[PDB]
């Protein structure tokens, strides 16, 4: 199993809900038009706390620092594992030297944000089951806290999504609607944007779904939709609580982390255990 | 929204007019889509060449086989025709487009019942147009023309 | 032979050039999102020097003050006369006012002509033309009848581009809003001048741009004149604040169909592009002698 180190230098921002109508500019400008912005990774995710923007340094270039913008000082990097055997093989040993971890799925492929200044400690570990990468110029050079948040449960429903890149005008007035505009112990507000090397993954629930013409987007095909839970947290070893005791059960997981907090789904049939599965306490 | 027509002189031939044109025949096969407990309804051909359409109207000279005008959002008609189209003493008359000379939608279409060779068109508004025209099937010059900035939204003939 | 006084009480202000990126959340709910906003009276247009926007009351709310923006003073009306082309409407109105000096802007349209007039001037106005053509106040579906009872300079800088006056579907509009937004404010870091012109007038949609932007949009899915008669424009100037009656009157003798348009501190005007040799030497005559 290979492992590669990607190029993109990330940064974590997230803007707050009242103002958001200061940043409307950059955000329309990132989103729906490629020529205009060169960036390559790009995402977006919606929660009742604030919102979250994950950018390159590039993207980073047009944001207008007011007061209603939080940044964090270090700078992520991208992972990958590209040759169930996640969180038992990656994430589960994270945890051990005390690094963290931030996770963000996506429809195409998993992705993981090591630290910035934890370079020396990260390919420490995992090397031993792995031989380690480095995309290097486009040529891939192959050298070398006990606080237990409680949990949510959202009654909520959730979709994954891919639409292809051509036919995106089409929607983009509607969903310029959803983001802005159609905003003003359940029914937890939730959307989520991927814009990565030209790739786009989206979560949406089931109810704001039956807005869009019902053949363009690009979903599973028996329509089987995903629930939730969350965990909230402090910081900015907190993803890892939820994905450490859930790999026991080696169930699947399409995990999205934030700002603040930590989300997981699963699919439908099914949370009659995984709900289960942290019930057993601890 | 789709409508529906009833040809003029036909018994059994129906039309339905949406995205795209069909032509069906009432078929009598009940000691022999579903209509009744009496008769169904067969296919005889389509056409879809006019996308976005507004508004259809059906010809009633006798039998230039069967004519269909429809009228364009841009605001021009163009005549159509389904069925078998061959033998007729008059068979020009297909493919001709009255373009006015403007662009505006399309409202109301309607036919002369007394002559044949009248068709009257409805357009919305402008600040230097004639609104409505009166054409003629047998084209850059309509006919008559009446108004001058307003809409015309529906049409009729009295027949008098 | 009629004039009617709609309703709709217009309210005008100017968006400087630099910073309009404040002002984008509104304008594209308005613009492409009918149904978030109650206000029925849209129409802007841009130019080298800045932003002007005209807007009822409804929509006045979403603006927020910036010290970007300066607004007005007075809160304009709007007349409308019908039935007459664009020479008799001119010479029967924009003259005659101008005879005792009440000004107004015209804004046309694809559509009709209006006629925004100031609030102080509807005694005056209603005063100077109740000797013409039938004059009734719209209120409702029928509009209630007004009675009488009882009331006692700079050279032209003409752009040498071309353009194109044309209209839109509104049940077309979402099909284009990407590549109509990437125009108005993302593409936007001596022969030639820049121009756009928008227009949302009770379901109705006039717009102006430049024909080398026309390219960008898709052919069949437009609506213009038939045979493609472009148009050419004479830019006046002005102070920061009436101009177009000394850009109308002079031009009012001729049989000429002018399509004007106002912003702050230019006044434009457009006539059809076949023949300019008429317009360009007629207001060069009327300003010899008429200026001294």
């Amino acid at each position: 199993m290979e492992l590669h180190i990607l190029e993109h230098r990330v940064r974590v921002l997230s803007v707050a809900r009242p103002g958001l109508w200061l940043y409307t500019h950059p955000l329309i400008k990132l989103l729906f038009l490629p020529r205009r912005s060169r960036c390559k990774f790009f995402s977006l995710t919606e929660t009742p706390e604030d919102y979250t923007l994950m950018v390159d340094e590039e993207g980073f270039k047009e944001l207008p620092p007011s007061e209603f913008l939080q940044v964090a000082e270090a700078t992520w990097l991208v992972l990958n594992v590209s040759s169930t055997k996640i969180a038992r093989s990656v994430i589960a040993p994270l945890a051990e030297h005390h690094v963290s971890v931030l996770m963000l799925s996506t429809y195409q492929t998993d992705f993981i944000l090591v630290r910035e200044q934890d370079l020396s400690v990260v390919i420490h570990t995992l090397a031993q089951e792995f031989d380690i990468y480095r995309e290097v110029g486009g040529e891939p050079v192959p050298v070398t806290s006990p606080t237990v948040h409680p949990i949510q449960s959202p009654q909520n429903r959730f979709c994954v999504l891919t639409l292809d890149p051509e036919t995106l005008p089409a929607i983009a007035t509607t969903l310029i609607d959803v983001l802005f505009y159609s905003h003003s112990p359940s029914s937890i507000t939730f959307f989520a944007f991927s814009l990565i090397e030209g790739y786009i993954s989206i979560v949406m629930d089931a109810e704001t779904q039956k807005k869009f013409p019902s053949d363009l987007l690009l979903t599973s095909s028996s329509g089987e939709l995903w629930r939730m839970v969350r965990i909230g947290g402090q910081p900015l070893g907190i993803v890892a609580q939820i994905a450490g005791p859930l790999a026991a059960a080696d169930i699947s997981a399409y995990y999205i982390s934030t700002f603040n907090f930590a989300h997981a789904l699963v699919p439908e049939d099914g949370i009659g255990s995984v709900i289960e599965v942290l019930q057993r306490r601890q | 929204k789709p409508d529906i027509l009833w040809a003029p002189h036909h018994v059994d031939r129906f039309v339905v007019c949406d995205s795209e044109l069909s032509l069906y025949h009432v078929e009598s096969t009940v000691n022999s889509l579903r209509l009744s407990e009496d008769s169904a309804a067969t296919l005889l051909s389509i056409n879809s060449d006019t996308p976005y359409m507004k508004c259809v109207a059906w010809y009633l000279n006798y039998d230039p086989e069967c004519l269909l005008a429809v009228g364009q959002a841009n605001g021009r008609v163009v005549l159509t025709s389904l069925g078998q189209d061959h033998n007729s003493k008059f068979k020009d008359l297909i493919g001709k487009e009255f373009v006015p000379k403007h662009a505006r939608q399309c409202n109301t279409l309607a036919w002369n019942p007394l002559d044949s060779n009248w068709l009257a068109a409805g357009l919305d508004k402008h600040r230097a147009d004639f609104s409505v025209l009166i054409w003629d099937i047998c084209v850059t010059k309509p006919l008559y023309e009446l108004g001058q900035n307003d809409a015309c939204l529906s049409l009729c003939w009295l027949p008098r």
